[PDB]
């Protein structure tokens, strides 16, 4: 135990005749008046240690305080019994449940995958959602984000594909981690009673950091998440999908550490090494040769003044095998989800759809609707520039060709669950409105067999 | 002014005015070609 704090500037404190501290090590604070807060090593010399109070360093008295180091840096506690479990960005119960004893401790860094060891992604993961699971379809294994703003009901979507996502048939479902950062209480709230309200809960393991929580416990609740969906994943066999809101929260929490380092920022003001900080985040995922479980990734972030070029989303598609995007525009028109399709992809789409995995006309009606709906949104452009005088009757169709698309295809409601099966249906009564000599991209084969 | 939110704005009006350039250039010929059966018509 040491009685050596030398400095103390806001939360940060520094510590003298420190030995054997490490970087990221765990500290302990005993002031005063017998109170004790905890802290984490944020730099590391010879002589002294830069540390950060979780609970800050309100009411501390230097001299007459004292520091311990722990010998160790943020774990979790790894158990099957995290199930159905809530807890804080550290990992600590959230719910007033019962204890819980952990099979072992783990290091929330985790390990790198090597990358002759991945398997490639397969089976069609159906989200209930038909802008996705028709035109971006997410895979098991896949790491697809949603790309958002301030405003937009990233909330409501995050919930909705939590308590809707499923696998077609295996019978074992999927274990459902949930990473909270940054977010505020009634949003995390939200959260917490929509996976009570409807079961999910039991299906799902919660970590819930909020916006007045510390920059470092903010930093945390990724890594603490994903080395809970790794072991549940890897080592017990599950299939589990890992959602996470707001990536960009984290990211200023990393600026903070940065700043409190005086390191300079790259480009846009964060840290050089943020593309290593996401990239290390987002590939804690896929399946692994010779292994049963698997990890799908959905990180959920805003793009600060709905800006695709930001660091924030910029590097992260470079990671992640696609992007869904939500629009003001579509919003506004009240579609929800506001998902615009246009923008939006999926990688790795082609390898779970078709015969056996969703339908054989999967991949031919994507392209389709894809083509008229952007073909239907020049039609009512034109329509304004030039008059209806200008317009066709096919013109006129593709126009209403996309009204419909947008007002019954892409606006589901936020609580509704669609199957493939009635979502490629939908698909189809849509390119009904269509002349069979519009429908180009289809085979008069399939045509035949599903054609209204 | 120059703001990056000004900048993706003044970007998407330019896509606009470029669409609908081509757009109101089609109909001038379109409507220039009518005019030439007219014109002979009337002539």
């Amino acid at each position: 135990e040491y009685r050596t704090i030398k400095e103390v500037v806001g939360p940060l404190m520094a510590v003298e005749k420190v030995s054997g501290v490490k970087y990221e090590e765990l500290i302990e604070v005993r002031m005063q008046n017998g109170e004790i807060r905890r802290g984490q090593v944020l730099e590391v010399q010879e002589d002294k240690a830069m540390v950060q109070i979780f609970e800050g360093t309100s009411g501390i008295n230097l001299k007459n305080s004292s520091v311990r180091f722990l010998g160790h840096p943020l774990q979790l506690g790894v158990s099957e019994d995290m199930i159905g479990r809530v807890f804080d960005g550290l990992g600590r119960p959230k719910d007033n449940g019962p204890e819980i004893l952990p099979e072992k401790y783990l290091d929330i860094n985790g390990e790198v995958i090597n990358p002759i060891a991945r398997d490639y992604p397969d089976e069609f993961i159906q989200t209930g959602i038909s802008a996705i699971d028709h035109l971006n379809t997410l895979v098991r294994g896949q790491k697809l984000p949603v790309f958002s703003g301030s405003g937009l009901p990233h909330k409501e979507l995050a919930a909705q594909i939590a308590r809707q996502a499923t696998v077609l048939d295996s019978s074992d479902d999927f274990a459902v981690v949930f990473a909270a950062i940054g977010i505020t209480f009634e949003e995390a709230e939200f959260f917490m009673e929509d996976f009570r309200q409807t079961g999910a809960i039991d299906r799902s393991v919660m970590f819930m950091n909020l916006a007045n929580d510390p920059a470092i416990e903010r930093i945390a609740t990724p890594r603490m998440a994903l080395t809970a969906a790794e072991y549940l994943a890897y080592e017990k066999g599950m299939h589990v999908l890992v959602i996470m809101t707001d990536m960009t929260n984290y990211a200023e929490a990393l600026r903070e550490i940065s700043a409190a380092r005086r390191e300079v920022p790259g480009r846009r003001g964060y840290p050089g090494y943020l593309y290593t900080n996401l990239a290390t985040l987002f590939e804690r995922a896929g399946r692994i040769r010779g292994l049963k479980g698997s990890v799908t990734q959905i990180p959920i972030l805003t793009m600060p003044e709905d800006d695709k070029t930001h660091p924030i989303p910029d590097l992260t598609g470079y990671i992640t095998e696609g992007q869904i995007i939500l629009t003001r525009e579509l919003y506004k028109s009240g579609i929800q989800p506001p998902i615009d399709v246009l923008p939006s992809l999926s990688r790795l789409k082609d390898k779970g759809t078709g015969a056996g995995k969703t339908r054989e006309d999967h991949a031919a009606t994507m392209n389709q609707l894809f083509a008229a709906y952007a073909q239907g949104k020049q039609a009512k452009e034109l329509a304004v520039v030039l008059g209806e005088s200008a317009l066709s009757d096919i013109d006129k169709i593709y126009a209403k060709f996309a009204e419909r698309f947008e007002n019954e295809y892409v606006n589901q409601g936020f609580y509704t669950n669609r199957t493939i099966t009635e979502t490629l249906d939908l698909g189809w009564e849509l390119l009904a409105m269509l002349p069979r000599t519009e429908l180009k991209r289809i085979k008069d084969d399939l045509l035949d067999k599903y054609l209204p | 002014n120059p703001t990056r939110m000004e900048l993706t704005r003044l970007k998407k009006q330019l896509t606009t005015a470029t669409r609908g350039h081509k757009l109101l250039k089609d109909k001038q010929d379109e409507l220039m070609r009518q005019f030439i059966l007219l014109i002979r018509k009337n002539n």
